[PDB]
């Protein structure tokens, strides 16, 4: 039944987690442990995935988050006003973030992280100002003052 | 229920505005610009090409010039007056034929012809689509429900530089006497990407799972 | 102390567009439509937009798309040099060892700046 | 060719670096086993139909002398009533457990299971099997040879 | 010498020493395996194409039809009760203009050895066993085979005692061909279903061959 | 120590075959060709030959293939009970949620013992 | 401290992200199995002494009613001659294989093995066990209760 | 809701009883026996050894015989009357000294001297303890808060066969004139395993986290 | 098919391993002997830990007689052998063991079949 | 040697340690909890307190290229191309989790030295790429490679 | 964009680092002996205040020197200078599982004034 | 040659070509590094043991005290403003009958190079950086060092601009020893804190040494 089929598909997905493997953790190995093959693999640009083997997945659409739309607009405006060109953004966003964050975090999460990154890297804001601004936003929410269009001020 | 992303978004935006990098108005202007984007201009371009041989030739040879006919000037339509920063100004139209079928992807990221087509689909941005299409296009297209004769040349276009593409599908059977509006109607977003072909009676992308956002636009 | 020029791009591209604003700055093209070229395996350290899957493969130039600084330079704020960009068509069989002869006409088209090209 | 070879090795190597949330399991308490996990762990190893997998360029493989001898041994044991093919499949494709099932080679499992049935049904003690392995090793090491595998 | 070769010797010697089976039984079985191959299956398909009545028999009673090509599922094997692992219930799947069959054993590697020979290395792979039943069109395409979307592609999963061979539709360009000419284009791959017969092609498509350390 | 009967199978199947040697032992079949059946999700602890991907799915019986002990029993040396085996055809769309409508005629045929079947 | 709690939760989560060269195994060919891998794959799972591991804050655990019942069942089966403790250990701590050995709970293995011995020595058919499982589920589903785990 | 373990436990027990493998009485008898098990007998044995040199010699040479003095007969006390099936009948007592300190483990599983000590600690059964103790005893003991002079021979005993052990720690200072009961009181389960030493005033194992059971006994 | 009374009839009132006493005959080794652990095949089952293989230790006690676990775990109790308690210096087992703790040892039991004079 | 095989075995079985391995392929924002958000945005060099196993610490001879890399990094700071703190941030954090633990200690120092030259535009990435190509050919041709390889 | 490559050398030559920042932080907010808690400030991109110290309370044992915070210096921002403090934590306050047997063990590390607040 | 050696050559040539630093600077720095080692630090400890007043100076002002052993943290390095990575704030941690220090840099490999030389390979290992601050008793035990449970073991994590060296307590059996004899037993490991000085032991405990492809 619908309930059985759901358990079946849940099962098929869960067993992938148990796929046996030879898991070799890397803990800053010596130079003599790095082959040319490994050197090229580590110094690759994360965004270059064309041709890599992957499985079939049922493609889905996704609603745009309000913060995603604002993040997109911020990135284009920063380029519009000369803080960077789209190519600078791509390099910082899709490559400089590194392998782990590149696939571990969400698409727009990287756009956002990189927009904050360019403000700091080109010294338009100090890292101190960014950190303080983060604390400010948190306090604004905890105090009940609301956070832009994401959360309205607390009522009665 | 504010996430770390929304908190950081507010921080970045407020800091950018405070430092005079861009104004609050600039941000609203860009959002209003995005709201005007959609797949209609591109579908319209295909219908026009289907009805006008000379325009079709123009599309194939100079997509930028041809796009003007549907009201989308890649240079002046965007707020910047020098094209959007990320989509650039070099649209190319890929014309399918009885012996050629195109499908587009950006293996390096999500490069898409936003000015004339709108925002890219979630799956188009996926590492999965970006890894597979260039190597197993027939397999991926089959999953989308599309199959072409083995003799037909399937051509995968990988927009890795400044060029952006839209696919001009072959005009389907059963559209005799159809008007421009009727024709453009069956040229869906998916058709313009190449993962589907236009079919009389089908005026919407194939239904597929929709992942909900926490705080949707 | 560093000062970044935030008006240069706009002053240069407004009313013109990108990459139109670089037109003519590359000079004479080293290759032309129809030439068979092989993709050089240049170092990809830090940045590159020439996919690994094309390295060492041979394809045909089908169009000189435009002139522009290479992404390798643009991505780091270096726009002083401009070169030709070419649209190249590869036979799928030449990229993927396993590609079936049944679909022998399948191809892949993508763009590559002049620096990565050498006569086949 | 050399460049293409390096390109394909690369495409294969980066797969090893695919990021993941890797949670090691060290005999978790019963309160950590959901029904979903219980069903996953108690699954029958050979039932893989429908699981997502990637495309691979299928290849043929030459048959090893020992593989042919193992096949004959397993069928002869069945022929002579030591077991039915179904008993073999259950022991060979399920009883070996998830790790050996996918970590070891196809015929490796056939051979191990052939040795297994001899012991489980007490036709030979594990001691006899262990001692036979030891003697075989010495035989080879002494330069005496090993059947059709190695001449003396 | 590898660990597998040492263990193989240990197991065989112990089995013979305990009298579970004889040295003679082992040689006899290896000899039987050596006579197996795709030829009989190929000839069954050819005869079916050349005799509608035989084809009917193939579709309804694979075991009886197999005798016509010299393969008695019960008495050809040394046991006289069929091979222990292949059993005695061969079914022939007839392709048609609207139906195309492809075979697999998701649980292992079940194959019609008596009439077809030993299974391909890829057929036994976990990969083929996971994907075929769910993405048959995609897997077949990788093999270079594509069929009309309206055609029914039927995947046969031989999970019990039945074994299958595929009878492909006869290809055009074979008018007047004899039984030998037709049998010659029906390859092992055609009988599995990952390929269709074609005039001029008399061997499975070339694929990489993994070499054995000490081949038969 | 236990004594294993190593001659039983040979004495029962010689000159007859497997599963021909079990013919008639199942009695009357509970279902017949054409019946629509759903696959019961019986516990599969330790062993089963009724794939997980078929559980809860509905298909059509297209043939009563033969009689034999279920693998669940035979794999453990228990052959006292014999039942009917059925070849069942499933529509791919009923197994895989993502299957394309373009290939609406695709199916999958497999064999399942009577114990897993219930009228649909 | 809610901060200290987040810190320790952090120290634990980053471990999931420890980088590694993750090589999945899909029935490799014999030529891919070295003697080192052969020994590692054919090892007895219960032999873990000397293996490197991290420091963890050792804890006590309350006994589950089903665990006490399982223990009593296993000892009673031994008492009455169905098996000896050594046969149990071999089936329970070794035959279950590497994945289940560390993925499932201690007593979960005791229980699975008790069910195993009943089937392996043919005191119950697998069919009877599967049917008993079903009967047990139906009993709970119909509000008929389940021993002293669930009152009717 | 009941867990899959509880469902299966019921299935196995009912089937075993139905088939006459063991009776419902047998099952209750065993649970009752287990319920009576505890560390007191082992603690008493150590106290007796501290007070009687001759008995100490007996403990060191023949733990089985010595165990009888505290009412625990490894052969006849269990319901089987041939020793418990899993613990067997060969108890050995390890006597610490000013130059020797023992700690026990079963790297192969959880072998523990149940008849005289009771049920094994959850941590004693962990792959972690079983992996580390034999190789880094000083480190593991330090974690339990126990440290010994470097010159002192720390001996790890791995119960891999039929012998089971209990540790007889050295009598702590500050117990002059103490009665057998007073002494037994500071010999906790942990002292008998070897991860702790007895101390005047300490009459319970060190407090450590307690993982709760879904449906406890 | 299975004899479920044998064990009880054999060990009741005697105990295990007491019920096997004397069945191993003369011991091949004695207290004080230096022995090295044979790296016997451990396929399917063994209770002689891998960490002891090839190491040399000193026998400090003949603990009892019993069939090997390797046989018992498979229902084969026909053969009985001597079991020995062996002491190893930790440094001989773990290469990294500190010289500071040079007196530390490990004691475990091993059936005769795994022993050879060092 | 048996002991050698024993220790090799103890190291090999660690590779087979069972686990629930969840590959991450650009999850949607709704799949990122605060805990994961903090874990992903952490600075890689902050490892104090993380659980790890005991290992037999060893010394390592210094490679000529390592000595040269160290001197290059200190000279760049000496001459004001960067301060040691800018190096640490780029070298021990900006490189990201994977490279941070997958590559060698001095490997990260060297990559970062090349990185600062490009990020501060003292050389174009093109100049860096070209220099590497020329170097590779230099060694390949038999011309030699500094003090590492004679002609 | 021009980078000033002589600034650091002109400032620290013959003086040293952090000696070259001496006196630039003004009056210290804390003093030796004060008990302080470590604020859990956002660590995005960079920080030299270990996660393991966050939210813990320790004792100031020395005002070591004055210098720009690493958070600023690591990005070329040296305009602001603050006091750095050497703080001692009881191991038990950091690690929950620490044994009472070693109740006197401590850990000493340096933290810039920005992360501190009166305990 | 390795990819590392190729890249090292590329970076150095580029830096020199762009005039970031000179070839002379590079040689000068390598020469400076070549003069570094544990001797000055060992001598500082010896002098402190032999002079209570100097010991007090060490404990209160490491930089000033360092000058007595020939190491001026500001002027000894070629920069004349201290090395860029080690800075100019050395602190000496004095052990006592109730206090024993052990140093680490959890964030990296911070080490007092000017007075002690280059850091050990294990000192920079993620493993040492992860474990020492949390399990010092265990890590030190692995090094063969054990202290009374009552003694305060203090781990110093050099996460900012301060660098530390450990001044261990003077061991018994050194009565009347000269400065040279005492300095001789104060090894690098002693100055880091993973070992304590012992009469007769003048070298770090032997441990495995991983060889370089192209050493020295
Ligand atoms: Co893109
Ligand atoms: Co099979
Ligand atoms: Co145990
Ligand atoms: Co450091």
């Amino acid at each position: 039944s619908s309930s059985i089929r759901e358990e079946v598909h849940r099962h098929l997905g869960t067993v992938a987690l148990m796929q046996p493997a030879l898991h070799q953790q890397t803990h800053a190995p010596a130079p003599t442990e790095i082959t040319h093959t490994l050197f090229r693999a580590y110094t690759r640009v994360p965004h270059d995935v064309g041709g890599e083997a992957d499985v079939p997945i049922e493609y889905h659409e996704k609603e745009e988050e309000i913060w995603e739309l604002n993040t997109f607009a911020t990135c284009e405006c920063l380029a519009w006003r000369g803080v960077w060109t789209a190519e600078e953004r791509r390099r910082k966003q899709n490559c400089d973030v590194g392998q782990t964050v590149y696939l571990g975090m969400p698409y727009y999460g990287r756009w956002l992280l990189t927009a904050a990154r360019i403000l700091v890297d080109k010294q338009f804001v100090t890292l101190t100002e960014l950190h303080n601004k983060i604390v400010e936003m948190r306090e604004r929410v905890a105090s009940g003052q609301g956070l832009g269009e994401y959360l309205p001020p607390k009522a009665k | 229920e504010v996430s770390d992303f929304e908190i950081l978004e507010m921080a970045v935006r407020e800091l950018a505005i405070e430092k005079g990098l861009f104004s609050a108005e600039d941000h609203r202007v860009w959002k209003d610009y995005v709201h005007t984007l959609g797949p209609l201009p591109a579908a319209r371009l295909v219908a026009k090409a289907w009805l006008d041989p000379e325009y079709k030739k123009l599309c194939i040879e100079d997509g930028v010039e041809a796009s003007k006919a549907v009201g989308v000037n890649w240079v002046t339509s965007p707020p910047t007056q020098f094209g959007t920063p990320s989509d650039y100004c070099n649209l190319r139209v890929l014309a399918d034929s009885p012996t050629l079928k195109h499908v587009v992807v950006c293996t390096l990221c999500s490069c898409y012809p936003r000015p004339i087509l709108g925002q890219s689909p979630e799956w188009y941005r996926s590492p999965n689509y970006r890894r597979r299409l260039v190597r197993w296009p027939r397999q991926v297209l089959a999953e989308f429900g599309l199959q072409l004769p083995s003799e037909v040349q399937i051509r995968v276009a990988d927009s890795n530089q400044k060029t952006r593409y839209i696919v001009m599908p072959v005009r389907p059977e059963g559209t005799d006497g159809w008007t421009e509006d009727q024709l453009a109607e069956i040229v869906t977003r998916d058709c313009l990407i190449g993962v589907a072909v236009p079919k009389p009676g089908i005026t919407v992308n194939a239904k597929r799972p929709v992942l909900k956002a926490n705080r949707p636009v | 102390k560093p000062v970044w020029d935030r008006t240069h791009h706009a002053k240069m591209a407004t009313g013109i567009g990108d990459p139109q604003c670089f037109k003519g700055m590359a000079g004479k093209s080293k290759f032309n439509v129809g030439d068979r070229v092989r993709i050089k395996d240049l170092p990809d350290l830090f940045y590159t937009r020439t996919m690994t899957y094309t390295r060492g493969a041979t394809g045909t130039i089908v169009r000189l798309v435009y002139e522009s600084p290479a992404a390798e330079d643009e991505a780091f704020g270096n726009e002083e040099n401009v070169e030709w960009f070419y649209s190249i068509v590869f036979a799928q069989k030449d990229l993927w060892p396993e590609y079936s002869d049944t679909f022998a006409n399948d191809t892949l088209e993508t763009e590559i700046p002049e620096r990565y090209l050498e006569k086949a």
